[PDB]
């Protein structure tokens, strides 16, 4: 501390500095989508988002051929819309913590 | 636990101050220390050894691997016995034999491997841990390799010829793993850190990471074995013995691509990397014994017509 | 089936507040004055242990049940992509634990967590999507094989 006579520990949450400056703010680390380490899991959501959305177009415009008769149909677009709320998770685990975002 | 701390000044009045925890008593006046791994005796009257520690027989990390271990060999130990006294079936007989009996004497190697990984480090074991962890994939697959190269040819070849192939890629392997253990002696397995004088393990002293390397040979069996079953999917042989191969293929490669990366990272941590290891081995064990044996012996056993 | 899941999050926003802090500074020594906090999501684990064991379960009965159609023919027999997707998933499930609880004792870069979880799912959904889906676009894109 700045104190000349007897000395102790700033407390936390705040960082030392053994000089002029006194105590000052501990750095604190998110997420951040230009980290580098985010990269990797918006590219394997954002492929997954861009398959998803393919295959129910897929389906949606070829929705009468036997092949999607014996998918199930709505219950594989059910599957399928599953999988595309799978993938938007990464997207929102990302983001900044807040209070909604933590919920959801 | 005390030292007078020093202050000759006007008179001689001292001040009392507890040394460091880890640091003993050798003067009065000043306390003393000994190397990382090492503690205080308990008047601090010197050097004094923390007891090493490692993954146990009986600890909680070690009871499910062994456990799956040991129920893994003596399934092996059963398919070998059928595959050996029942073999009179073509489907047997006409696809086996001591070729084919290499895939059951690896899975019972990779299986007996969990049994000598959770063992006392520090003396050879280090170097049974170095051959075998890379030989007993290695056996496995390269008879598997063996098998896909002669379905390939069909889609020279023969008895001791294929013996011989698959004691090549053997040899490759071994040859590796020597080369390996030129350039690290094996043992002197202990260590700890700055961190603590309280915490200390008989880690391999085997630079850490390095056995990936004895493991690449691996990795390379498999990108070969794999474009093979790929290339030989089309080919009915007995039973149509081709997709089981395709399929334990796949099987393998989804979990080396995962348990290498998984190893790297929990390198930091010895008990997970080495129950890691343990799993991941029996694991393979486990996948390819049920994905290429399972079949013939449903099909010696449930329909013994055949 | 869907239910029991339902439930499970609701009991969880009234047993967990759901309150996100910023994390008291041990994830680094502070004496060496390069020290951080990582701000993290405070969700607990025991309440993602359980959705996951809920899923395993449940893909466990998947399993039983595609084991279960060995005999259906033709286009409806599905089995085996499922035992892959299960197989799969069964080994990312499992690739995940080590790392996000066993090595979460390297205090340093704590939110390798984070990344261990999003690509583990989003590889497990690219596992269910395609072995399950693309075996089935490649011919409607590709193959005009039936009416
Ligand atoms: O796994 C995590 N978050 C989490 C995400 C989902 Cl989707 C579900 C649940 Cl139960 C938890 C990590 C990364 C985010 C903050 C810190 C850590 C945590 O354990 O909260």
């Amino acid at each position: 501390q700045v104190d000349r006579y007897t000395c102790k520990t700033c407390p936390y949450d705040m960082r030392p500095t053994e000089n002029r400056t006194g105590c000052r703010p501990i750095p604190i680390i998110k997420l951040e989508w230009g980290s580098p380490w985010a990269v990797l899991p918006l590219f394997l959501a954002v492929v997954g988002i861009a398959a998803t959305l393919f295959v129910v177009i897929t389906f949606v415009r070829y929705n009468d051929t036997p092949i999607v008769k014996a998918s199930g149909r709505e219950l594989s677009y059910v599957l399928l819309a599953g999988i595309f709320l799978c993938y938007a998770t990464t997207f929102l685990m990302i983001a900044e913590p807040d209070l909604g975002t933590c919920s959801l | 636990n005390e030292v007078k701390s020093v202050q000759p000044g006007e008179v001689c009045c001292w001040l009392c101050i507890p040394c460091q925890p880890y640091e003993y008593r050798l003067d009065e006046f000043t306390c003393a220390d000994c190397g990382l791994g090492y503690w205080p005796n308990a008047s601090l009257t010197g050097c004094f050894e923390l007891p090493q520690e490692y993954i146990r027989w009986g600890d909680a990390w070690a009871v499910g691997p062994v456990t799956i271990a040991c129920l893994g060999a003596l399934a092996t130990l059963f398919v070998l016995g059928v595959f050996v006294r029942h073999n009179a079936t073509p489907v047997v007989k006409a696809s086996g034999r001591e070729l084919c009996y290499i895939l059951l004497g690896g899975v019972f190697l990779c299986y007996c491997m969990t049994f000598i990984f959770i063992a006392k480090p520090s003396t050879a074991v280090c170097t049974l841990r170095r051959l075998g962890l890379g030989t007993a994939f290695s056996v496995c697959y390269s008879a598997l390799l063996t098998k896909t190269n002669r379905i390939a040819r069909i889609f020279f070849i023969s008895p001791a010829s294929q013996v011989a192939i698959c004691l090549a890629l053997i040899s490759g392997q071994l040859l590796i793993v020597v080369a390996w253990l030129v350039v690290e002696a094996p043992g002197t397995g202990k260590e700890t850190a700055p961190e603590r004088r309280e915490v200390v393990t008989l880690r391999c002293n085997h630079r850490d990471a390095s056995m990936l390397g004895s493991l690449a040979y691996n990795v390379l069996l498999i990108a070969l074995c794999t474009l093979y079953a790929f290339k030989t999917r089309k080919c009915p042989e007995n039973f149509n013995e081709a997709k089981f191969i395709g399929f334990t293929m796949y099987t393998t490669c989804i979990i080396w691509l995962a348990f290498l990366p998984i190893f790297y990272v929990t390198s930091s941590d010895y008990r997970v990397q080495t129950t890691t290891m343990c799993v991941s081995v029996s694991l393979s064990g486990s996948v390819v014994l049920g994905c290429l044996f399972a079949p013939k012996l449903h099909i010696i056993l449930f329909q013994p017509q055949k | 089936l869907i239910s029991l899941q339902l439930l499970g999050i609701c009991v969880w926003f009234v047993v967990d507040p759901s309150h996100s802090v910023v994390d008291f500074q041990d994830q680094r020594t502070l004496d060496p004055r390069f020290a951080r906090g990582v701000l993290k999501c405070d969700i607990s684990d025991l309440s993602l242990i359980c959705l996951l064991g809920y899923s395993m379960l449940l893909m466990v009965t998947c399993t039983v049940y595609a084991i279960k159609t060995r005999g259906v023919p033709e286009t409806f027999n599905e089995a085996k992509p499922i035992g892959f997707t299960m197989y799969t998933t069964c080994i990312v499930w499992l690739a995940f634990i080590p790392i996000f609880f066993g090595t979460s004792q390297s205090a340093d870069k704590l939110y390798i967590q984070t990344t261990t979880l999003t690509v583990s799912v989003s590889l497990s959904a690219s596992v269910s999507l395609g072995m399950l889906y693309m075996p089935k676009v490649y011919i409607i894109l590709f193959h005009p094989e039936q009416n």
